[PDB]
RNA sequence: UUAGGCGGCCACAGCGGUGGGGUUGCCUCCCGUACCCAUCCCGAACACGGAAGAUAAGCCCACCAGCGUUCCGGGGAGUACUGGAGUGCGCGAGCCUCUGGGAAACCCGGUUCGCCGCCACC
RNA sequence: AGUGCAAGAGCAAAAGAUAGCUUGACAGUGUUCUUCCCAACGAGGAACGCUGACGCGAAAGCGUGGUCUAGCGAACCAAUU
RNA sequence: CCUGUCAAACUCCAAACUUACAGACGCCGUUUGACGCGGGGAUUCCGGUGCGCGGGGUA
């Protein structure tokens, strides 16, 4: 399971990437979603590989994120382990998030918004001219290159 | 052979055995083949239906197991082929079959031959093959009158020992009679 | 293009590999289909009849009763459904 | 006319003669120079290494031929090295000689593409490289900038 | 293994090449059948532009009719040796080409599962010059 | 399948070459032209009638890789080329990096001297 | 090689050659594709059927002209069945 | 035998890639009715630029 974050609008991307991504719940840059790691969902991130940041985050992370920025499938309510617990099948947030890393259930099926609408990064990104191999922030990430990302965005 | 561009006939055509052009034409009836063929010394007939690795013979008579019916002649003649052509045109009706169409193979259609005799038998058996009845030889030559009037001619039997020495389109007639009646296989 | 008859630029697709060069086995332009199956367009650059457009080569449709000894395959060409003469020769079972 | 015109390889490939005629003959005198009659049995074997794809018109081939052989004189009219232009001028070059109306051009001559890295000359010698000089002066007559390379000579 | 392994004659064609006949007649006392007449192919200057056209006859002979006439055929030439073929054949003399093999020759002249004979089973110029030169008279 | 008939795939089956096999049975060569039939001339062939002889052909069986073919290892080669991205480089031609794919020739070593189906049959 | 003619393509117990026989280069009416990719548009073209009448072949079968893709033409008026 | 080179109208080979159909996941539609069908009204048929691939042209 990765995290998957656009970084680059959509102005100039090529439409059948774009129509990736929004397969893929995200809609706006600096949207996040979580992504099972399957042949076919493998295709599709690595088509849509030039403009976003994805990796599997850390437990923590995900938990952190999840916490902060996790939302109903309508609604203001914010997911707190109390939410979680009264309406998904684990009892708090740390039980969902490990759910979704071992890639048990999504946040549909838990009622909740299968996109985590992120924050700009605190300090800013690596840059969305090159990749991470290059001193930049677009492409694979380490679990702790996606942690830093996601936590600056927190 | 000489090169990756040479090509290599299909393997029934490098054998000499098979017309392909004729089998096409032949399998475009849609109907059982009655596979008529010959030996120097016998006389085959197949009823072969096509199939998903090969064709599939449902029903068939040679000139040899002809004797297991109390034949006591040679196997390479007239009266050969006629009966082993009714022989396996009975099997073929316990078989099912009702209609097939004459695969002469790379025979030649020459009038009164024996895969034409083979065709009447199977015929005669009740089985239903589009033919043309003045392609056939005229009955006495298939019970085999041809061969016992070159016997008349004698001063030496035509016969090595086998049997008789004028010998017998009578042997003909019992036979024919006996396959029209009970009898095992078929 | 500079004509427009049926076979422009067909070179390619109406020709055969050297070693598949001539008559083709009669086992496949007597196969048998059933109304519903998915067949693949394919012309045998050997076999003269039966034949469809080239443009068509390529498509799977599906067998939809008969005309003759030809089938009657129904196929869309772009958003267009059309249906197409062939006979088995051309033909192939798809899966 | 300058190489300006000829010298990129961003045309086409033409030469099939089955469909062109009025192709002028080439200026390249010959390809085997020096002893032909003996096989490469040479100590050492430099080479003229063109360092990027380009097209040559059998004009500069001859030229840089030429003052490299030429020079090759140095050894003697009957010299005991052999030289060798291993590449031939087949593609095949217009102009267009009405304004850009019809301007398909005419065949007005032939040219070799290069590519970089390739070797265009070959010459073998014994422990006496004059020929290191005749190419400094062959690729003075062709458009790139081009790589003097030794190979069979670790006599250094 | 002999026996089956000995040479033959099979056919002797006696045909005279002429170039436009009257001959045939000739060939039909010479050889004892039937001659047959000789089409040419393609137009040539020496008059001979008609590609369907009498030109020649031939008659292939075969067993006795071969050898009743080779005995006095052969008699009547002298020549032997370079003057036969690669497959034990010869041609002498208005031409007489004797055709020489081995008993299984009908499996590569057949129509059925027919087959090309082995270079092994096939005659030699040597076998051959012997077993002519056998039947009376003299090789080179 | 101790030798057969009809096939499917249509060279992995082609080309060439070696050894073995028929005492009654099968295929052949083979023997033979009164008949059906036959050669623009020939019972060569085609067709018909038949066993005195043979295992030399064919054919069946076992095997050989020199040529051709099929597939595989290792090398060539993650090379050539390439879908996506770049305020990377280069006067430019063009190149480079990240991401997803990925060859051909050729060399060396194996593989391949057909596989399979239906019927019939000491 | 040949297969009438461009070019590309098809074809070997043939689609080529030879022989013989025959007029299916037949009347009628259609289905489909093409013309016009997708996507509407006429004439024309092709493939594949059926009805009828025929040719050849033992027969399956083949023949809706020539192996395939060029060789074509609206209304009005005339002449013709 | 050896040795030196090529192809838009060459091919014993052969990608990346484009593409028909089917299944899966995704996304979407069944009060926002998708897919599709019928009808009304148009505008439009001077385009341009970057990037990739081009063909012509010294440019
Ligand atoms: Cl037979
Ligand atoms: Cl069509
Ligand atoms: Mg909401
Ligand atoms: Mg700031
Ligand atoms: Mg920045
Ligand atoms: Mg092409
Ligand atoms: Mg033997
Ligand atoms: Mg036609
Ligand atoms: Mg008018
Ligand atoms: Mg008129
Ligand atoms: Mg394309
Ligand atoms: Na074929
Ligand atoms: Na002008
Ligand atoms: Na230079
Ligand atoms: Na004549
Ligand atoms: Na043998
Ligand atoms: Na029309």
């Amino acid at each position: 399971m990765h995290a998957l974050v656009q970084l680059r609008g959509e102005v100039n991307m090529h439409t059948d990437i774009q129509d990736t991504l929004e397969m893929l719940n995200i809609h706006h840059v600096n949207h996040c979603t979580l992504v099972p790691e399957t042949d076919a969902y493998r295709g599709m991130v690595a088509k849509v590989n030039d403009f976003v940041a994805f990796g599997e985050p850390s437990q923590e992370t995900l938990e952190t994120v999840l916490a902060t920025r996790a939302e109903p499938l309508e609604g203001d309510a914010d997911v707190d382990d109390e939410w979680v617990a009264e309406h998904t099948d684990y009892d708090d947030i740390s039980g969902l998030a490990f759910a979704l890393l071992s890639e048990e259930t999504t946040l549909r099926e838990q009622g909740l918004s299968p996109t985590l609408r992120l924050h700009p990064p605190r300090g800013g990104h690596d840059g969305v001219k090159h990749p991470v191999k290059e001193g930049g922030q677009l492409g694979k990430h380490d679990t702790e290159g996606i942690d830093d990302l996601l936590e600056a965005m927190r | 052979a000489t090169g990756p561009r040479y090509k290599v006939p299909m393997r029934r055509r490098r054998e000499a055995r098979t017309d392909y052009h004729q089998r096409l034409r032949l399998l475009k009836s849609g109907k059982p083949r009655l596979v008529a063929r010959k030996s120097n010394k016998h006389v085959r007939a197949q009823l072969v239906t096509l199939g998903p690795n090969g064709d599939d013979t449902l029903a068939s008579a040679h000139s040899s197991d002809l004797a297991e019916y109390g034949w006591e002649a040679p196997t390479g003649n007239m009266p050969s082929a006629y009966l082993t052509g009714l022989l396996a045109g009975l099997r073929a009706q316990e078989a099912g079959v009702e209609e097939a169409v004459l695969d002469i193979g790379l025979n030649s259609p020459t009038p009164g031959s024996k895969v034409f005799a083979i065709q009447e038998g199977a015929i005669d058996a009740g089985l239903d093959i589009p033919h043309n009845d003045d392609v056939l030889a005229d009955w006495q030559r298939t019970r085999g009158a041809h061969i016992a009037e070159y016997d008349e001619q004698l001063e030496e039997p035509l016969y090595s020992g086998d049997f008789d020495a004028a010998d017998l389109p009578e042997h003909f007639d019992e036979l024919r009679e006996t396959l029209l009646d009970g009898d095992i296989e078929l | 293009p500079s004509s427009n008859g049926p076979l422009e630029g067909t070179r390619g697709k109406l020709k055969n590999k050297p070693r598949d060069r001539g008559t083709s086995p009669p086992q496949r332009a007597v196969e048998e289909f059933d109304d519903g199956e998915k067949v693949h367009l394919k012309i045998d650059p050997s076999v003269p009849n039966g034949r469809f457009h080239p443009r068509f080569d390529g498509q799977t449709g599906t067998v939809e009763g008969k005309q003759g000894d030809a089938y009657k395959v129904d196929i869309v060409d772009g958003g267009k459904e059309k249906t197409i003469i062939v006979t088995a020769a051309h033909l192939r079972r798809q899966e | 006319k300058p190489g300006a015109m000829y010298r990129n390889s961003s045309k086409p490939a033409y030469t099939r003669r089955e469909y062109i005629s009025g192709i002028p003959g080439k200026k390249i005198a010959q390809f085997d120079m020096g002893n032909n009659g003996a096989g490469p049995t040479y100590p050492a074997q430099v080479e003229l290494v063109v360092e990027k794809p380009v097209q040559i018109r059998h004009n500069a081939l001859e030229a840089a031929r030429v003052a490299a052989n030429r020079y090759v004189q140095n050894s003697g009219a009957a010299a005991n090295y052999k030289f060798r232009i291993r590449k031939f001028p087949f593609h095949v070059i217009r102009e267009n000689k009405d304004g850009m109306r019809a301007p398909f051009g005419k065949p007005v001559g032939t040219a070799a593409r290069v590519h970089g890295a390739n070797h265009i000359f070959i010459a073998w010698v014994n422990p006496d490289p004059n020929v290191e000089e005749a190419w400094r002066r062959a690729k003075m007559k062709v458009t790139p900038t081009i790589n003097i390379d030794s190979s069979p000579a670790g006599n250094a | 293994f002999h026996e089956m392994r000995e040479p033959r004659i099979e056919k002797v064609v006696v045909h005279m090449g002429i170039g436009h006949a009257n001959a045939e007649d000739i060939l039909g006392e010479i050889t004892g059948q039937m001659p047959v007449r000789t089409k040419a192919k393609r137009t040539v200057g020496e008059f001979d532009i008609r590609e369907g056209d009498p030109i020649g006859a031939k008659v292939t002979l075969r067993d006795e009719m071969a050898e009743e006439f080779l005995q006095t055929a052969l008699p009547l030439a002298e020549l032997a040796t370079s003057q036969f073929d690669d497959t034990g054949n010869f041609s002498f003399g208005l031409d007489v080409t004797v055709n020489l093999v081995r008993p299984g020759y009908r499996v590569a002249k057949r129509d059925k599962a027919s087959r090309s004979i082995p270079t092994k089973h096939r005659l030699n110029p040597a076998d051959a010059v012997a077993f002519i030169e056998s039947t009376y008279d003299v090789e080179v």
